[PDB]
């Protein structure tokens, strides 16, 4: 609506199910929280230190 | 088993695995043989530390 963009859906719910299926430790892993979602639109990522 | 080749893998709590390299299977071998099964006997593997 401005320069702001909000993600409205997720595309990896199936993976989360597949992971819970094999144990609590995989679903609560750090890797789980790194399943990536695609960039929302034309743009790029940048690192600011 | 002294200087015998072994295959193997590490299974991590996040049910995932990575193969052992021969450099690694060899160290566990040097420190785990004695517990290995041989003909006409059965042995109990203990905890590795």
């Amino acid at each position: 609506w401005q320069s702001y963009r909000t993600r409205l859906n997720t595309l990896f719910a199936r993976q989360l199910v597949a992971r819970a299926t094999t144990g609590i430790d995989t679903i609560l892993s750090m890797e789980t929280q790194n399943i990536q979602e695609p960039q929302l639109g034309k743009g790029f990522y940048a690192t600011f230190v | 088993y002294k200087n015998a080749s072994m295959q193997g893998l590490y299974i991590f709590a996040d049910m995932a695995s990575k193969d052992m390299t021969p450099e690694q299977s060899n160290v566990y071998r040097d420190n785990s043989y004695q517990q290995f099964d041989t003909n006409n006997v059965r042995r109990v593997n203990n905890r590795y530390a």
